[PDB]
Parts: structure tokens; C-alpha cells; sequence
């Protein structure tokens, strides 16, 4: 028994925490370390070897960025761990973790041993009442208010698209690919390289990743604008340098419909929504080109759903109806999710208490997660 | 500040500007994409 | 003992020393030893064959000039040592070299053997309870009460820039040049010789040096003065001849932002001032040009800072707001920052004890340099 | 039609950062090697019978060195002064080298690999425009590396004064997504040392001095197996004789400033080392290829002559590499001049007639006619 459940969107790009019932997550924050690289001699300086959010956007230049999550899959704990102590700290929430209960949101299709390490630090570092793992797909859906539909969820770390029945996913139908917004920021960094601008440094590519967000546009016909005299738009970088992105703009983030640009010999993101569908039964392939639902960070690139819905148009089949549905708020769509899932009196039976945990161990978690 | 303490040394520069500064100058896309077959 | 420690700012033209706790340094001598030239006859003269500060001052015309240290590189040890006993003399302080710990300050990007053997003499020759050797830039920080800024401070015996942010200096984006005020009193002889002013003897250019600190003013448009052909200025000669300075009086000075005038390959003092900043990241560039602090004697010239000012902006990127900031006891800045330093209580932690050395010897004054 | 201007022996040009490699396809050596910057003299001429010209390229700015100021027109392998690199391009078909019409022979021009596309667009331009050259043919630094060693699989680490870069190419196929260039190179090295010189107390502010410097670099430099080792033991100081006669004791400056190669964090740089760029580059392959990468390993390059880099090179690339694999490193006797026989070599094949682009086909197409047919 608790006051308020905490849910907590364990996001690759950026962790968002917030209480269930909250309508917007009012705790958001980048999901990286940063470490002084230059020596202090001064005294009265910058205290603490370690800088997480708001501190580590404001001085920067001063810190080394390492992710310590990357396709959703951790591979420093010892980092992970420290920015959950992070998401109690006096900044974010400032409660105790141990009065709590917490709801993480993972990707689908992970190893069962991230699920169990997960657990076992909520449970022993930080003593929670209770721990409930959901899917980012069936919360998205329960957020946009229907049972049965397709999410394709492209996010930071992953893109991944789950053909959701009732409110229950179909395991054989769940599509993921490796491919995602960091490939995309890398992938424009390559294009800018060749046009002569050089962003060798971690703090550097923190520039080129917000450079990627503010201009990058996806054509309906690439080799149309291939083909026509770019305006060279200049974009003023944070020490007051002017930089002409030129056809590097629209070029970069094709990667996402033409895999074989970067040379990962996989299918392309439109693919990817027609195939799960078109691995499904017969009697709901028609309700699931009827109900399509975007979410992820990577959809809100300009004039997506059209080039989405073109691409969707000739790998679909003749005379189905294709109605994709774009909620304002993508990023938020799977906390929102948590909040309502979380206020629902049945959540009470769904979590694992930390007794469950002590007594059947990893298997607790697996028992009442599957 | 403390002038009168510096005030003894010969090397003070006074009558002079502290600062030398320059003149100050100066909807996300919603979704409902469909089509008939 | 835990006595007051005693702050020495090894200066090319003047030594200031004084105790940790004092304001201003309340002894301030000429660092250069002067020898008589003239042969004693008479009984009852001046005794000694060696004179420092207020005594050579007075007898100047007797003694023969020379320097000890140039471009802050001590060439005769022997002078030097005798200048450092002279601290601890009646005339000056008048107190016990083991019983008082001693703060030294340091040029960046000195030689190793230089500070190696200047450390040497106060643990073997004065019994020093314990030596710390502090950087110049960081002391002025101290003084100023800010741990971020770029620190310009131009000596009598080098110039040097460097760039600390929030108490942490950037040690690759340090730059080093030897012009410094000492030149440019040379340079400044070489135009009175056109002009017909000889002053071959080491005593004359000491009047040569008073000439350029009297009498010289940096022109906001060289070429225009220089065609303009201004009315001589006249100064006394200590004896009570009339010299015509002319057009010499701020030519000379001119080194500072040409040093091709000399004939060095070098870069100017405004280009190591803005080139230093543009060697650090980006996110660092905008505000290390919104925080820049001038020091050193070669500064105090008439009109530095809106000459200096102009040539940084044709430099700088456009749209950015330069704040120079100028302290008015710019002489005394870095000593008053010694004195900081030397009364916090960490300090006790920073210096190498007499047995530290003794033990590990040049190794630990060489690791607890920065 | 038979006796064309297209029927001349084609001139090989290795443009490369520190010293351009100038001969004829056929040539077994290149005749014409020469540094790659202008001087310029500093000094005021006052006397009747000086040396005529502002401009001194090659043995003439060699030989009175101290009268000119040495300007590099090109840094990382990119054009920075477009004039003078021109001035040099001249001099290339002057009397003192080759001496030929450049409209006369077709020219093979050897780039670095991901280089800007305008750095190319902008050379290629001259060489049509300025010069009224039959054909011109862009070519790799790797694949002709490669024609040179007579091998069509293997892994080229090139490590040139301006940049350092690994090239992976099986049986002629290049894998693109596979290529690692970084701008440290022999020349920063250079610069890094000079830090090491002023710690000592040796001052060389002049450009005619930092040319002493790069000599005393090639001359009295090691690659220690262990670097913690020698920096922690006082080494005996190697003495060095400069050009007026006087001794400089180097010190342990001689090992402590080349381990730049290895450990770029020493100039601040958040780079990969040369040892990680080359496993790097293999491990993105596919696995099918990793183990022959390994076993086909070839050094190119000015910077691998330095003592010791065979064997710190196979210890660094050992940890990285996977256990129980051949790791075979293939270095050519005559490394400096490999990239200019492969296009010695490459220029004399018949297949290479259908490679080069005819300067009709630049005026009709344009940039996209030598961006097409290259790489
Ligand atoms: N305006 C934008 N346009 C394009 N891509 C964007 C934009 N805003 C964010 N992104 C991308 O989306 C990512 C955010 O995804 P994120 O919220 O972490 O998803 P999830 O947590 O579900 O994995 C960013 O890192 C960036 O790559
Ligand atoms: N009013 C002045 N105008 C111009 N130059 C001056 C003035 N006063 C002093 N100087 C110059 O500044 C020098 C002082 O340098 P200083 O800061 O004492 O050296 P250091 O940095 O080695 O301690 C003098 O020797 C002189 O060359
Ligand atoms: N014996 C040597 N030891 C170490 N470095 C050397 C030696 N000889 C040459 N170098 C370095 O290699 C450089 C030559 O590089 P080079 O092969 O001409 O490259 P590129 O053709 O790509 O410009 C020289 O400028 C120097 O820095």
C-alpha cells in the first residue's frame, strides 16, 4: 500500500518521470552521463565528477557524453543505476523510492536478463513497495484510447512496429530494427563531413544531433530534389559561425525508408508497418490497415505521413482502405500510457511487491510480467 | 575597492574606463493520413 | 612554524613580497643587481660591492645594470639567489626564511630546469617549511574573484594568454609569446638614435624606460599619425637637457600588434588574445569573449583597451558582445591573489613540505606543479 | 583521329601534403620529388645580381631556405590556398620539371580518401579549365597501393604528413561504409614535438626553423613497446648537431612526442588511435572477410618509418584483435613512393582508357561527369 505510483519512461534519448495522473511527465531530461574532461585548478569551481540534465546542458563544453543504453539495451549498469538515483535526487520528483511504487516502460523483444538486473536494483538499491514492466506499444495505444492497432514506434535507440488485438500484442507479428534517430544523426554527420564541417568531438555531436531536429525534411520524390539547386539554407551554431546545410537536409534522414544507403541490408521503415500486418490472420489485416497509430521521436520529421502513406500505397495491396493516426503529443504517448494504466485498481493485482520478489527471486518478476 | 590602501602604491592607474565593451546591437504536424482503396 | 606565509611575485622588473593576510606588497624593489663601475679612493664611501633595491635606486650613476631573469628564465642563479636573501635582509620584511612558509608565481610554459632549480634553492639554501609555485592566471583570478575568464597578462618580461572556465584551465589552449614590455623599451632606443638621442650606458636606458612609461599612447589609427608628422613632445633629461621624443612616442609601442615591425615571425598580442579562445569548444568560444580580464604592466599604455578592443572584433565573430574587463590596480592584481590563496585553509594541503622533498626529491615539486 | 593529343604518355601527379611525386607512366621511380609549399622571400634585395623571383619552389627554396617564409597551401589533404597550389601546378610542366605541354599528356591526379566533394569539384576545374589537359582521372591512395604490391585484397593504412586513413578493399571491391580517415598526421606530430623542444629550452618560432624541427623528428624518434616504462626512467639525452653547428640535447622528448600516433588524447584530440582505427575498420566488415583482413594487412604512408611502429603496431592491434587469429602486416621497402608506381602502373594498363574522363564530356556534363566514374 502507497500514496502515489511513479512512472518512469525508460527512453533511450530522454528519461521522462512524473506520478500517475499527471498530464504531462514534469520531470525530462537527457538519458547520458557527462564527466569533466579538463583539470580543475581553481578552487570554488564546478564540485561533483559527475553531471546529469539541466547541469550537464548548461556546461557542456566541460563534459564527456557516454550513453550508457544503446538499441534499449544497457551496457554500463553502474551508469544506468546512478541516473535512477538521479530520478529521486532534490531535482526531479525529490521523494524516497522506498515509499513509491515504480513503473518502467521497456522496448519489446529484450533479453530476460536486463528485465532481471532491472529488478534487482529497484528492489535491493533502491527497496521499492512494488514494480510493474510494461510494453511502449500497448501503452500507446491505451493513451490514444484504442484497444486494437498497429504501433509503429520509432524511437532513439530502436524502431520497432507491434500489431496490438484487445489490448494484447501478437508475438509472431512484432517487427524491430536496429535503425533508429542516432543512426540518423550519425548518418547526417557523414553528409556534413563531405561538405566540409567537422563535429569530431562527443559535445560536437550534441550540436549535429539538434542540427538533424531543426532542419531535415523528407521529400515526397527524392531524386526530384536530388535533381534541383538547394537554397543552401545557413543554420548559426552556438559560437555564432554560419553553416549552408545544403541537399545534406533531406538526403540524411531517407535512411529510414532506404536502409541500403548505410548498408544494413535490412527492409525500410514503410515496409516494416505492411509486412507485420501482412503476417497476421486474414480476419484482422482489414482492422489494422483501418487502425495505424505513429509514435516515436523520429516520426515528427516534416511531411512524414505523406511519405509514409505514398510508401504504404504501393507495397500495400489494392482497394484497402489505409486510415494511420498521428497523436499531437508522440513523445508523451507512452507515459501517458503509465498514468492511466497505473490509476487503473486492477495495477494494485498487475506489480510485483518487493516480498514476491524476496521469496521467488527472477522468477516473481516473470511469473506475473508473462 | 579599497583605494586608500592602494592609494600608497605608485603604480595605480586612475582616470581611466574599468570595462571595455562593444555597443549593444538589437507546431508539430498532426496526423488523420488516410486514403481509399 | 605556522607563521604568516610570505607571497613573492617573481617579476622580470619588479620583485613584490609581502605576507599572506596583507592588502597590498609592502616592499617592492628593482629585480636586477647593480656593481660599481667607479673606483673607491676616498675613506668613508659607500660600502659593498653589490646593491639592491632603494640603494641602487639612489646611487644609480655609480653601479653597472644587470639583469638576472629574461622572458621569466633566470640566466645568472647566483644574482638571483642574492635577490631572494635580499628578501629576507633588514631593509625588506626583516624576518626568518624557515620559520615562514613561501608562495612563489610562475609563467606558464617556463622550462622544467628553470622551476626545478629555483625550487632547489629555497628547500637546500633557505630552509623553507614548505614552497608552492602557483601559475600567474589563476592568481588573478583569485584577485579579480571570478573562476572563469581569459586572463591577458602582458609583463615587462613575457606576454601570455590563458583561458580557465569555472576554475578549469584548458592547458593546450595556452599561448606563450616572448615580446613583452623590456622590447619594447629597445625598440623605442632604436628611434631616439634616428632621432640623434644616444644612451649607449646600461644606467641611460633606464631613463629610456622612464621615457616610454611617461610618454607613449596607443593610436586607435597607426598610418594616420604616422603621415600626420604631430608636434615633437619634450621631456627633461634628469640632468636638465631637453629632448624632442616626435613621432617615436607611439611607434615605438606599435611591437604589441606588429611584431614584423622587429622582424619576429610571431603573432600579435590581439590575434594570441582571440586565437587562444577560438583553439577552445564551441560552446565555451561565445562566453570566454563575453569574460576576458587584462593584466600586466605593458597594458597601462593610453587607449590599450579600445585599440585592443577593435582589433578583437575585426577577429571575433560577428553578432558577439566582447566585455573587456581591466582591474585598476593592474600590477598588483596577481600578488593580492597570492595572498588569497595563501590565507585559505586547503592550502596547508597544496605546497610540498621541506620533507616531502627531501624524500622524493625533484619528482613531488613536479607533480604538484599544476 | 589516329595521332590525337590523346595518344601521349599520361603524367603521374601524387599530390600529396608534404612532398609532391611527379614521372611519366612507364617511370620505375619518380624523376621530379619536391616539397610541397611556396617561399617567399622576407628579406629587402638592396644589390644588383640577387636572386630573381618572389616565388622559390623545390631545390631553389631548399637550398637558401633561411631568405624565404614557408606557406603549406594544403592541410589534411584539402586546398587551403587555391593560388598557390596553382603557382606549383605550373611548375610541375615547367623547364626544371618533366618539361612537357600539359595540353599535350592526360594527367592521373591521386586524392585522399573522403575528402570534401567541392575540394575535388574546384581541382578538376583548373586542370579543364586553366589547363587544356586531354583527360583527367581521379584515383583512390589505396587501390593504388594495392597494383603496386600486385595484391587485390588487402587492408591499406596510409598514414601521410597530412591525414592517416585505413582502406579495406577484397578481391578490388572497396567497402565504402568501411573507410576510417583521421586528420592527425606526420605534420601535427611535428608541432606536438616543437612543445617538447621549448620545455628543454630550445626556441624555433620561425617557419625556416619548424623545416629543423621536422628534421630532427625523422632523424631522433622512437616508438617505445612499453610508453610508461621510458617515461618514468630519466633516458640518456641523444645530442643533436643543427645547421649553424650548434648541439641540442633532445631527451626524453624523442619518445614522449611521437606516441601522439597512439594515444591522440596527448594534443586534446577525443579521436581513435592508429592502432584502433585499423581493427576498427575490419570489425565493421562481415565476419567472413574479419580473418583475412587480419591476415592481409598492408602499411603505406611517410609516418610508419618511424623505429619500433612495426612492433608497437602488431602489440596495440593483438589486444584489439580476437584471440587465436594470424595477424600477417605486409610493409613494402620503398613505402614512400607506393602510391605513385600503383599509378604509374594503373596509367599503363588499356583498361584505364575507358576510366579517364575527356575534357568534351566536363564541358557537357559539368562537376557530375568526374564525380561519376570515380572511386
Ligand atoms: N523535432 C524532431 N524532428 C526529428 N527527430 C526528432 C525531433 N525531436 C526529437 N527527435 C528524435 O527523436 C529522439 C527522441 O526519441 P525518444 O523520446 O527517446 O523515444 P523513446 O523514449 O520512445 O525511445 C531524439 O533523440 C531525436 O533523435
Ligand atoms: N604607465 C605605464 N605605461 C606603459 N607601460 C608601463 C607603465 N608602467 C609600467 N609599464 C611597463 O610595465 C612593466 C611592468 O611589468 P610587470 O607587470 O611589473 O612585470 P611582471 O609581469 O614580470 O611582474 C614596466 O617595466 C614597463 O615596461
Ligand atoms: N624517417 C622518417 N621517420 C619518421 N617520419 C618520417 C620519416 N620520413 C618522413 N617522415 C614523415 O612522413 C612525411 C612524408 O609523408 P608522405 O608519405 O609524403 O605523405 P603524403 O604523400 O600523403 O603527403 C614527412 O613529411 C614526415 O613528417
Amino acid at each position: 500500500i502507497a500514496n502515489q505510483p511513479v512512472v518512469i519512461d525508460n527512453g533511450s534519448g530522454v528519461i521522462k518521470a512524473g506520478f500517475a495522473g499527471d498530464q504531462i511527465p514534469k520531470y525530462c531530461f537527457p538519458n547520458y552521463v557527462g564527466r569533466p574532461k579538463h583539470v580543475r585548478v581553481m578552487a570554488g569551481a564546478l564540485e561533483g565528477d559527475i553531471f546529469i540534465g539541466p547541469k550537464a546542458e548548461e556546461h557542456r563544453g566541460l563534459l564527456s557524453i557516454r550513453y550508457p543504453m544503446e538499441h534499449g539495451i544497457v551496457k554500463d549498469w553502474n551508469d544506468m543505476e546512478r541516473i535512477w538515483q538521479y530520478v529521486y535526487s532534490k531535482d526531479q520528483l525529490q521523494t524516497f523510492s522506498e515509499e513509491h511504487p515504480v513503473l518502467l516502460t521497456e522496448a519489446p523483444l529484450n533479453p530476460r536478463k536486463n528485465r532481471e538486473r532491472a529488478a534487482e536494483v529497484f528492489f535491493e538499491t533502491f527497496n521499492v513497495p512494488a514494480l510493474f514492466i510494461s510494453m511502449q506499444a500497448v501503452l500507446s495505444l491505451y493513451a490514444t484510447g484504442r484497444t486494437t492497432g498497429v504501433v509503429l514506434d520509432s524511437g532513439d535507440g530502436v524502431t520497432h512496429a507491434v500489431p496490438i488485438y484487445e489490448g494484447f500484442a501478437m508475438p509472431h507479428s512484432i517487427m524491430r530494427i536496429d535503425i533508429a534517430g542516432r543512426d540518423v544523426s550519425r548518418f547526417l554527420r557523414l553528409y556534413l563531413r563531405k561538405e566540409g564541417y567537422d563535429f569530431h568531438s562527443s559535445s560536437e555531436f550534441e550540436i549535429v544531433k539538434a542540427i538533424k531536429e531543426r532542419a531535415c525534411y523528407l521529400s515526397i520524390n527524392p531524386q526530384k530534389d536530388e535533381t534541383l539547386e538547394t537554397e543552401k539554407a545557413q543554420y548559426y551554431l552556438p559560437d555564432g559561425s554560419t553553416i549552408e546545410i545544403g541537399p545534406s537536409r533531406f538526403r540524411a534522414p531517407e535512411l529510414l525508408f532506404r536502409p541500403d544507403l548505410i548498408g544494413e541490408e535490412s527492409e525500410g521503415i514503410h515496409e516494416v508497418l505492411v509486412f507485420a500486418i501482412q503476417k497476421s490472420d486474414m480476419d484482422l489485416r482489414r482492422t489494422l490497415f483501418s487502425n495505424i497509430v505513429l509514435s516515436g521521436g523520429s516520426t515528427l520529421f516534416k511531411g512524414f505521413g505523406d511519405r509514409l502513406l505514398s510508401e504504404v500505397k504501393k507495397l500495400a495491396p489494392k482497394d484497402v482502405k489505409i486510415r494511420i493516426s498521428a497523436p499531437q503529443e508522440r513523445l508523451y504517448s507512452t507515459w501517458i500510457g503509465g498514468s492511466i494504466l497505473a490509476s487503473l485498481d486492477t495495477f494494485k493485482k498487475m506489480w510485483v511487491s518487493k516480498k514476491e520478489y524476496e521469496e521467488d527471486g527472477a522468477r516473481s518478476i516473470h511469473r506475473k510480467t508473462f | 575597492m579599497a583605494d586608500p590602501k592602494y592609494a600608497d602604491l605608485p603604480g595605480i592607474a586612475r582616470n581611466e574606463p574599468d570595462v571595455y565593451e562593444t555597443s549593444d546591437l538589437p507546431g508539430y504536424e498532426s496526423g488523420e493520413y488516410e486514403m481509399l482503396g
